[PDB]
């Protein structure tokens, strides 16, 4: 699945767009690691 | 006097430009400044501030392939576009000369006005004047050397443009900077140039 | 003056491929010559100097070298450039590419005789548009409006109705004076041909309409000829019978792929996708012969409609006309599949011209700022909608429901109207401030406080 | 109180743990299967000007190997 | 081998097309000799001979081809191709593209003729890079340490100071105390009048010119003398390394400009042009001038190339940062995000590598816990910016207490470490020392990539 048309700038719109769910997961695996961390001392308390 | 466009002009001494050229614009003159003698790239009527100050002498405008009805609006208004001295109310086209080029004309007599406003550029360099250019589009000259480079039957570079196109930015745009002037009574002048590009 | 010499003619044709007729043994040829092409059949074919070289003349035939010999052809040269009979009879007539009646009428009786190149106009005396055309349509006069005297395309796509609004904005001249509507249209279907040629007389309107029409079954070669023969009629009709024309060049995607068949067969070094290198020269001389000049109370205002490949921007068709020309009008396609007419996003929308054609004597006073925070309040919608599908629905903030409902009440109640709505620039900014009454206050940032406590509490 | 903060935690997890695997698996292997369509189509666009070029320079050695 | 034939001036050109000038009827004609143009009206011009064929032999003119006529210009063949006056006494002049002095001296006395081109050097003949070369900033001689041969650019960006740290490391290179016949041949390529007044002004004007040799070309002189720059550099550097055995230190500015000309050159020789415009050949033209590197089996001489490059829109797929990686060997980010942020030099470590520095240090060439204290301050840099992105989505208060001292080192090593200021020569010793402040505000047995044999001298102090 596709999206536009290559013209050479796309490639590097595409390259940030990329950039940004490069850094989306990242961000939010340690966001659902923290919940994780405080949801398995929860039930230990 | 007779001078040919693509011949620079002589000079005694090139200098290093220490004085700042100040737009009036809060983010250029701040955090990205300009001095004179220097030269600058915008992706680009506007540009009003550089007429009425910037503490330069003399304004030369070149529009390079620029629109139908929007060279007739810089030609209409610099007239009437007045500025202060010494609380006199004077027009801006007393230090003001234009060299107007709508893409309509021939495409070889684009790649010339950027030569020509130029020359008139470091003509008044010599006075003692600090000129300040402003080149407006010059993406509709390397157009122009694109057409004409492709009908000679030319070898293009990377996307149809001729090979020596870094080589005529080049020519034009280190003719400018502060320097000490050719002749007897020791004057320094400068030439600033602001080219644009495709926005 | 005239010519009184008796025409040369030439039985010496030495090769033809595809449009083009390549002669030799010419005596002094000149350069874009006509040329009478006289085939063995019996029927005669026009023709011009593409290139000489010596005694050797290239020729491009207009009708196509479909039967043209090589030893029974003759080809009388005129011995002067294309020059066309001009007169102001021809506003209600119906002409072909080359410039012949179709109506079944007679042929023109000159006025005067006028190259279709033009004569370059002098930019000292050039006056600049600031009188507003008004073209009853809401996302033109609201956000992107035109002056008199302004060149400003249609970029549309295939299967968009560009035809649709080419009409209304064509019978909605407004200006708050009979418009003397110039037409040329190149590869148009006949169904496309029978809506504009039925929607004039209609509206009783085609005593002042001049059709020239070249259909897709008509050559391709008489395309290149079609826009300059429609424009050197129109600057006729504004320089010297001072009318107020308007010059509607609809489908300029295919004037170009009539420009690169010509380029491709004398097989010039080829620019961008294979379009010739000189073709921002070659449009930039058919789209700047607009405007109105200081001596003459005329003018000519061009709309030409462009339709790009692949609803690509950076194609090099609208990439070339947006240098050109002073603001595009861009037809969207996903404003067309939700069914919204006109589908215009005024987002890649632009005109030039409207910062001066627009304030407080040409206009009422709020119309350089709803127009300008109606842009900035549709840019962060369409991009608070691009996270609505991603991250979560209510997610984040509260107060997108409010540009998402502003979404809704943009695309529905401004910029669609339907195809008779002749909404007045009064009427646009009215239903202009109801969309952004649906905003508190401080969030309409670009509104000064001088002109939005005059409008906001209505 | 560690009830009421039980039950609401893994409520927020199952809405932040789909939206990382939303992401993984259909916006990244979208967009990285673009890029991989941008490159290949890049390609294409230059070849055709490689064509066109030395369609040229076959033609202009002909007209040199004329006028000799 | 001298050359006592008088030399033929023809007055036969025969076309002027671009900067190509066509002369006929040249009596045996060389593919690379140089002539020398003689205009009409007097005015001097030189120009290599780039085609011949049979009797016809097309120049091109160095300076361009206005005004050249096709009557009364006169081309003059000097028999050979294009030599280097080289000696020991240009070291503190300024040349530019071409060879001549520019700082206003005389010409060089040429103690030899030595060819642009040279010759590859034999494989056999090579060893490998042993000791360091000082350069005297902390991001440089600490973590990314450079040996003697090893070929290491900077990529950098446009707008980012590459041209300033370009300058910095000429100024103050040195080997290493240790407690010696050092020279720098810096070749600047389509610089500008601003950078290239920059590059003269300061190394005059810092004491640096006893060993400095130092080439400008600007933007404003002629395209093809861009190609002859970094071949007139390693001349004159394969004559002070390994012929008058000093360590020499080469700096090539600009190689995204060099190959800006290469590219030029291509077009006027009428080939097609290859990937993204640049030609096919650029990886052999590009490795023509890297591998002249590295050190010699019976001689104490060695040369090192820093190729300074921008890559454009910082892409690394671009022909010139990927021909670049294949040959040289590791590299320097400078980055917009240090940048941005007002920390010079914007060198980021965790992108950047020396692929020979595990060569380059250990005891007997700068000190033995230089391996460890790299290893570190390298290790705890990515943990550092790894709890850096904790700090926003979690709180400062319920990270734990390890992760609030990664934040403290975060903040200390770019402005401490990597922070230099453009006149600060820090030595290979100041940088470590430096290193272990960093690394005291830690307690052991987090430092685990340190063994406790070198953990034991360094730590308590």
């Amino acid at each position: 699945r596709i999206e536009i048309f290559p013209s050479r700038m796309a490639q590097t719109i595409m390259k940030a767009r990329l950039k940004g769910a490069q850094t989306g997961r990242n961000l939010l695996k340690k966001k659902s690691d923290a919940l994780t961390l405080r949801f398995r001392q929860i039930l230990k308390k | 006097q007779v001078w040919p466009v693509r011949q620079v002009r002589p000079v005694t001494e090139k200098l290093p430009a220490n004085h700042p050229l100040l737009t009036g614009q809060r983010v250029l003159d701040a955090l990205f400044p300009c001095v004179q003698g220097g030269t600058t790239a915008i992706p680009g009527v506007i540009s009003q501030s550089l007429s009425k100050y910037s503490n330069s002498d003399v304004i030369i405008y070149v529009g390079c392939g620029e629109r139908g009805n929007e060279m007739s609006e810089v030609l209409r208004d610099f007239p009437e576009l007045t500025m202060e001295v010494d609380g006199k109310v004077e027009s801006i086209m007393k230090r003001t000369a234009l060299v107007a080029n709508t893409s309509n004309m021939p495409v070889a007599a684009r790649e010339a006005s950027i030569y020509t406003g130029i020359t008139l550029s470091e003509y008044f360099r010599d006075m003692g004047y600090h000129v300040s250019m402003m080149a407006d589009s010059t993406s509709r000259w390397a157009e122009a050397l694109r057409e004409i480079s492709g009908r000679l039957a030319e070898m293009p570079a990377d996307s149809g443009y001729p090979a020596y196109l870094g080589a005529r930015l080049a020519s034009f745009y280190e003719r400018a900077g502060r320097v000490k002037c050719l002749g007897n009574p020791e004057r320094e002048g400068s030439v600033s140039i602001v080219g644009a590009v495709s926005p | 003056n005239y010519l009184s010499q008796p025409r040369l003619t030439y039985k010496t044709v030495s090769g033809v491929n595809g449009p083009l007729v390549i002669l030799d043994h010419v005596k002094f040829p000149r350069y874009a010559e006509i040329v009478h092409l006289t085939l063995p059949d019996g029927t005669k074919r026009s023709g011009q100097v593409l290139e000489v070289s010596g005694s050797k003349a290239v020729v491009q035939v207009f009708e196509g070298t479909s039967g043209i010999d090589a030893k029974k052809t003759s080809c009388e040269f005129t011995g002067d450039i294309l020059r066309t009979p001009v007169s102001e009879d021809m506003l209600g007539r119906v002409f072909n590419g080359s410039g012949k009646p179709i109506d079944r009428g007679p042929v023109v009786l000159a006025e005067d005789f006028l190259d279709i190149m033009g004569q370059p106009i002098n930019p000292q005396c050039r006056i600049y548009p600031e009188e507003m055309i008004q073209t009853g349509i809401s996302a033109i006069d609201g956000m992107n409006s035109i002056a008199r005297g302004q060149k400003i395309p249609i970029f549309s796509a295939a299967g968009l109705p560009h035809n649709e609004i080419a009409a209304q904005i064509c019978r909605q001249a407004g200006l708050v004076e009979n418009f003397a509507i110039v037409f040329a249209a190149m590869g148009v279907n006949m169904e496309t041909a029978r809506f504009f040629k039925s929607d004039f007389e209609e509206n009783g309107s085609m005593d002042n309409v001049c059709l020239f029409l070249n259909l897709a079954n008509d050559p391709t070669i008489e395309r290149i000829i079609t826009p300059r023969l429609a424009l050197t009629t129109a600057e006729f009709l504004a320089y010297q019978c001072e009318k107020h024309v308007l010059v509607i060049l609809t489908d300029m995607s295919s004037y170009a792929e009539a420009l690169r068949e010509v380029s491709a067969a004398r097989e010039e070094v080829p620019g961008r996708r294979g379009f010739p290198g000189y073709m921002y020269t070659d449009l930039a001389t058919i789209y700047e012969r607009a405007g109105r000049v200081e001596g003459r109370n005329g003018s000519i205002t061009q709309i030409p409609i462009l339709t790009m490949p692949n609803d690509d921007i950076t194609h090099p068709i609208p990439d070339l006309t947006g240098y050109i020309t002073e603001g595009q009008i861009y037809v969207d396609r996903q404003l067309h599949n939700r069914q919204i007419y006109p589908p215009i996003n005024v987002l890649p929308s632009l005109s030039r011209l409207m910062k001066s054609a627009i304030g407080e004597g040409m206009t009422r006073k709020d119309h350089a700022d709803v127009s300008n925070q109606l842009y900035a309040c549709y840019a962060i919608g369409k991009d608070v909608q691009a996270m609505k599908a991603v991250v979560g629905e209510e997610a984040l903030t509260s107060d997108d429901l409010l540009y998402l409902e502003f979404l809704q009440k943009f695309e529905r109640n401004f910029i669609a109207q339907g195809p008779y709505e002749n909404r007045t620039v009064y009427e646009t900014l009215d239903i202009g401030w109801q969309l952004l009454r649906i905003f508190p206050k401080e969030m309409l940032k670009r509104i000064p406080q001088s002109t939005l406590s005059e409008f906001y509490p209505r | 109180s560690l009830q009421t903060s039980f039950v609401t935690l893994d409520e927020a997890i199952k809405i932040t743990n789909r939206r990382v695997n939303a992401i993984e698996h259909v916006i990244i292997p979208r967009i990285e299967r673009t890029l991989a369509y941008i490159i290949t189509e890049l390609d294409e666009r230059e070849r055709e000007e490689f064509y066109r070029l030395k369609k040229i320079q076959e033609k202009k050695k002909i007209l040199k190997e004329k006028s000799d």
